């Protein structure tokens, strides 16, 4: 054929990757046990002759 | 022998029943130079007018 050997070339480049939030999937959900974050203690002292709130 | 476009114009050792040929006394194809065209002296626009008409 005419100019056989001058094969057409298909070039790929300039790749870019977006992200689709709606495509989200998750596996098995693990929930840990309650862990003590913090503690505050105190004393309420009543030296009067009546209950105090 | 020289082959046609279908053969991609290949020139290969061989022989054929016809043959390209070139003059043994080639003629020069140079563009002849003619006698000058003389325009009478005048204003620029007048000279151009006489030339283009």
């Amino acid at each position: 054929g005419y100019r056989c050997g001058d094969k057409t070339a298909i070039k790929v480049s300039n790749f870019a990757y977006n992200l689709d939030p709606d495509s989200f999937k998750h596996g098995d959900v693990t929930q840990s046990d309650r862990q003590l974050v913090k503690t505050v203690v105190g004393w309420a002292v009543n030296d009067s002759d009546t209950p105090q709130s | 022998v020289i082959m046609g476009p279908g053969y991609n114009g290949e020139i290969k050792p061989g022989t054929a029943s016809n043959t390209w040929c070139y003059p043994t006394n080639p003629v020069t194809g140079e563009i002849p130079t003619l006698s000058a065209l003389d325009i009478p002296d005048g204003d620029e626009v007048d000279v151009q007018w006489r030339l283009v008409h």
